[PDB]
């Protein structure tokens, strides 16, 4: 049978949550994104992008710090509206936002369907030069999805390069390094796709993505997850051959599924987080949902880095006639330099740079970018699996220092809806243990015009401050990620809540958030809850 | 000599009455903000049905607002309750199409490399493009929204020995790039197509028959 | 976007559903119930019981004639040394058809070893001697099959070997050839979960689900099956004493959007039934049991059934190759899965006498293109959010005291029943009322419970639906009449047709087919008006 949802041990709603701080403006907001670097939180949004210092005070109402202001030029905003997209959509909505170096940071927005960055400080929020062109770097439409990624200097980017969003591409400039592009118009490499993350691991760049697949053709339109690897140290192919172009890219699809007589998959990749070390693994967690068009459900799977960059070792998958099932390339007929190994690496050595590879291997890995493994999952089966619910999981935020010992992991899930899930994930079969579930939207300060959209746009843990930033198209909540004062002066539940971020103190004598190095000597029951002999 | 009797329908929009003595033939031109004209399309059209406009006397409506830095100018044809806006900006250039009814988007085209359009039988679009140092103007006026009737490229300095001589139908067009400073919104794909007339003219004058190759006309 | 799951009018918990009676006649292990003649018949382990169904005033109710046949010792010693269970090893009545107006036909599995015997209606005896029933009635009580009777002939589906590993479609009696499909192999049917066999016209139409072939990387397609009735076989040469008009189908049974979701895993379909001027058989589906649980009721429209069959066949046109559509121009002259002696056919006597190239092309190419499409394209009614599977499906198309009102019946896995007023010129459909039957007090057995419903049967002339148990038989009356009681207000909102609201008694009460007294009931919409 299928796996029934496991019941949460506590459930917050509204009424309780309708007190956690709120940004809101101190108009409407279009907020995009949120990352934190030290104690500054950045709330990229339309037309401006706030800061908020995460150290400073605890008031009701969250107030912020500096705020840059970034207007399109109205020579600009009427180019957009002639063109044919709505008032609403002709604006600069930031969708680009990474640091630089030390000091600097990098800012690209639409700029009304004309995509330009620019150079900031840190330190003043002040323009630091002139504004070079954003073309596949920053989408152009602010409902679009993109993904940006700074390594070793150079700038990663994917996103559509062309005014319909027609050409989606992965790009690479401003790395003192030419700039590389996939194949134009060329289904093999992307059908339609929809970047999600990008991450840093070793000498590759790994992109998470959903695409129409090409392989599942029979049925007709499937979207299949997909991770892609690049090198970092590619310069383009040679003057005949893939030239300006990658010469590593590979693709692999990844397997979240239940194995049984006929495996279930989840195909719509919603999230996925950065390298996150977890039992000595270097991992990245990852959400998958089921199609629009399907019964609503929702999985969690896992994927080691190793199993990744492993994948990407093996047999490829071609068609060896029109409209025929795939089949793996026999090893015996790859040429014998590797297509996706990086120059310079072990038994490529007398490669200086990807430029001196051999016709032959540019074409093979050209014509066939997808391999034919897929990527599987730790443990084979999904961490998490919701399905008797309404919404859908989208974002994912990781805790692998959670708990007053920092040896735990806490996994904080965000949805359609605006409901939060926690679960316990284990690290040897993983029991797993949904700890709580809770709607963090609060109407009375996040809706505008009795407009309500509970699409969180991105969540962001902060282990300084115990919180979690949860951000909504119009606004952003802070939420304590213990909520140790729900619970109070019921010991009965403050231990069996089995939560990481509480306990017992008995010296204070309430349930409170407990500190990763309080003196205090605290009583919980994480391995097994037993409230015998208290409450209720 | 000229008395331009002006009023306001609505806020920021007035009417331009052209009248003079010697034609005794009054006429009616348009003058606004081009966006704030081109969404109360439905109300402007039940105005300008009110205020008593000749249904026939009057062909088309011109209409040419000056604003900094821009050069809105278009003609809206009551006949085909139709209209074309044109939108000369710092570095790109606009033609759009919108049907009077229901504002429906047939067709808008965009290009960056055309600048100073002016609008002149059917009145048809012309524009100059330089992409080097010799400066090319062609003539062109489109009909579907995947295709291109582009009549006549005028030449200038000399431009007619610089390349014409050089390759002496389609693959010049691609070498000039034609196609890829025409970008065609709401469609990926486009195509281009000849008049049967289409004559190039730079003194020499030459215009291609049914097949590929180009005789001459005039020399 | 998907539909929701719309919200039940009524609920009725396990606590209320206990006065309904309950039959418990050691244990039952009951394989089917099926109403005939207005008489109830109980098939199961050893005993078949026959409720008396004119008897509807009596709480109580006690099989009046009791049939017993027990399988003898030496099968059940042979069962027991091949190695099946010792509970396993009975005899299970699998096959219960009118034979004729004086005549009962029975078969049993006994012991492993299938066997049938005609029995005598009124007297209920055995009128004649039993005979081998090989290929007629499964092995194990736990597989499923069909059989049903048509112009005094026998259809069945079920498997022949102990292994139940050669499933098959067979016909005997009737002073007719035997057929079968192509023993083992691949190309007429992989694998066959029976679910319905149906009689229109002159086309039998089997219900089922299988392997898919077309899906090489193994889903189960649902799939319906069409057979000649005056079938012969094919000649001495190719297909002899086999199939000669054997073709099937895909069901289609998705919900259209960007993406179609299909439901795979078919359940129950209804007998065909007289529905709005058209003949429609209604069929349930489910998500298969490693997926999301999920459950939906298409209807499918017999011209419609019989119209796939008329286009194009399916092919690979090379090994390990997407299936395309067979040209229209290589079709052989007599166009395979029309019987013989119909239009444009004259030429043809019999099926037994046919061009060889038609019989090994319909030998090879015996799945159609083209899938049947369901009445308006969409499921006319789904749950998503619930653990359980619907099976089984009983449909009134004579409900109401205006007898213009179609009821749908749904069984679940694990004893719920679903009521919801289908309409047929496309709307929303009306859920009226879900309810859990199962009583655990009178079925239970050892502290053993087993909800899945076996089987359900509505009964117009007690306004009745009597639902299985593997332990218990239960008589539900069709809806809760009883429940609201007194109020009104209730009665009104529920807006059941088989409950209304007598004027000269003033409480609200269960409908009868014909009743002087005036009734009143608001389909449309109930406003609660003078609310209590
Ligand atoms: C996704 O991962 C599952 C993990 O179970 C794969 O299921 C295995 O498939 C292989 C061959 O298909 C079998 O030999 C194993 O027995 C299966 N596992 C179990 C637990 O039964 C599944 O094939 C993968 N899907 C892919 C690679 O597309
Ligand atoms: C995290 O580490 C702490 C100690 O640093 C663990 O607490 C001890 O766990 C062991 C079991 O391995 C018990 O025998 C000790 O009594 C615990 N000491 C206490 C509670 O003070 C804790 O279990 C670890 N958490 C994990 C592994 O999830
Ligand atoms: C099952 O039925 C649906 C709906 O009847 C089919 O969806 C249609 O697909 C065609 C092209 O494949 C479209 O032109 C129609 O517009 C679709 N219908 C709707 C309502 O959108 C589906 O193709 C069918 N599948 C099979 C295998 O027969
Ligand atoms: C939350 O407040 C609303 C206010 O209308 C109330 O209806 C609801 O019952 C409350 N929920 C609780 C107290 O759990
Ligand atoms: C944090 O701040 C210090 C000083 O303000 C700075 O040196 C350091 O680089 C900052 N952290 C990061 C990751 O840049
Ligand atoms: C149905 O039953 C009644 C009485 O039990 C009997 O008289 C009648 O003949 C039966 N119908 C048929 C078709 O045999
Ligand atoms: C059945 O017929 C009666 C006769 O008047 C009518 O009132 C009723 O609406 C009909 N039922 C339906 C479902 O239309």
């Amino acid at each position: 049978g299928f796996p029934e949802d496991s019941e949460p041990i506590s459930i917050s709603h509204g009424n309780y949550t309708k007190q956690y701080p709120v940004f809101v403006g101190h108009h409407r907001l279009d907020i995009q994104m949120i990352m934190i670097m030290n104690g500054t939180l950045y709330i990229a949004a339309r037309d401006h992008i706030y800061t908020v210092d995460i150290d400073t005070s605890h008031t009701e109402e969250i107030y912020c710090s500096k705020k840059l202001t970034w207007k399109s030029r109205q020579a600009d905003v009427d180019t957009c509206r002639m063109k044919g997209k709505h008032k609403d959509e002709c604006h600069n909505f930031i969708k680009v936002l990474l640091k630089k170096n030390d000091d600097a940071l990098f800012v690209c927005g639409t700029n009304a369907f004309n995509p330009s960055c620019r150079n900031y400080k840190m330190d003043t929020l002040e323009p630091f030069g002139d504004e070079f062109s954003g073309m596949a770097r920053c989408p152009y439409d602010a409902k679009h999805a993109n993904v940006a990624l700074f390594a070793d200097g150079k700038l990663y980017s994917a996103t559509v390069t062309d005014f319909l969003a027609i050409d989606a591409v992965i790009y690479r400039s401003l790395g003192e390094s030419p700039t590389l592009r996939t194949v134009k118009h060329d289904s093999k490499w992307l059908k339609e796709p929809y970047f999600v993350q990008a991450v840093d691991y070793g000498d590759y760049i790994y992109f998470f993505f959903r695409e129409i697949a090409v392989e599942y053709n029979t049925m007709g339109k499937v979207v299949f997850p997909r991770v892609a690897q690049v090198c970092k140290n590619d310069m383009g192919g040679s003057q005949r051959v893939l030239e300006k172009q990658w010469t590593s890219f590979l693709k692999a699809r990844l397997n979240c599924s239940v194995p049984g007589d006929s495996h279930f998959y989840f195909n719509i990749l919603q999230a996925v987080t950065d390298v996150i070390r977890i039992n000595g693994r270097d991992v990245v967690l990852a959400t998958f949902s089921t199609p629009y068009n399907s019964i609503p459900g929702s999985a969690v799977c896992a994927y080691d880095m190793l199993d990744i960059a492993s994948v990407f070792t093996g047999r490829f998958k071609e068609q060896k006639s029109p409209d025929s099932t795939w089949t793996p390339v026999p090893d015996e007929r790859v040429p014998k330099p590797r297509p996706g190994c990086c120059a310079g690496s072990s038994s490529l050595e007398r490669y200086a740079t990807s430029n001196e590879f051999p016709d032959d291997t540019l074409n093979f890995i050209k014509t066939h970018p997808l391999m034919d493994e897929a990527v599987p999952s730790i443990f084979n089966r999904p961490w998490f699996l919701r399905t008797m619910v309404r919404y859908r999981l989208t974002k994912i935020a990781v805790d692998t220092a959670a708990g007053p010992y920092q040896n735990h992991t806490v996994v904080f899930l965000g949805s359609e809806k605006g409901i939060i899930l926690k679960f316990l994930a284990r690290i040897f079969l993983n029991d797993s243990l949904f700890l709580e579930e809770m709607s963090v939207y609060n109407s009375e300060k996040c809706s505008y015009d009795g407009v309500e959209d509970k699409r969180i746009m991105g969540m962001q843990l902060d282990r300084a401050s115990s919180s979690l930033y949860v951000a909504f198209s119009t606004c952003v909540i802070k939420v304590p990620l213990g909520r140790c004062e729900r619970y109070g002066k019921c010991k009965k539940t403050c231990i069996a809540s089995r939560d990481p971020y509480c306990g017992w103190i008995k010296e204070g004598g309430a349930c409170s958030h407990l500190s990763p190095n309080s003196r205090l000597t605290f009583e919980q029951d994480i391995e097994r809850g037993n409230t015998d002999g208290l409450g209720d | 000599r000229f008395i331009s009797l002006t009023f306001s329908i609505l806020e920021d929009i007035n009417i331009i009455i052209e009248i003079d003595l010697v034609s005794k033939s009054y006429k009616i031109l348009l003058s606004g903000n081009c966006i704030k004209l081109i969404e109360n399309s439905s109300d402007i059209q039940q105005k300008i049905d009110h205020i008593g406009f000749n249904g026939e006397h009057q062909k088309y409506i011109p209409y040419s607002y000056i604003d900094n830095e821009t050069k809105y100018n278009g003609f809206i044809d009551y006949s085909k309750k139709e209209g074309l806006f044109t939108a000369e900006f710092s570095n790109e250039s606009i033609i759009r199409n919108i049907y009077m009814p229901d504002s429906n988007n047939l067709f808008i085209y965009s290009s960056k490399d055309l600048k100073d359009i002016r609008i002149i039988d059917v009145k048809l679009l012309i524009g100059n493009y330089f992409k080097d140092n010799m400066k090319v103007s062609l003539s062109f006026t489109i009909e579907d929204t995947n295709t291109i009737k582009l009549n006549g490229v005028y030449l200038d300095e000399n431009g007619v020995a610089q390349i014409l001589k050089f390759m002496n139908l389609m693959n010049f067009l691609e070498s000039i790039n034609i196609k890829n400073i025409f970008y065609n919104n709401l469609d990926p794909n486009i195509k281009f197509i000849l008049d049967t007339n289409f004559i190039i003219s730079g003194q020499f004058e030459l215009i291609c028959d049914k097949d590929k190759n180009i005789q001459p006309y005039f020399i």
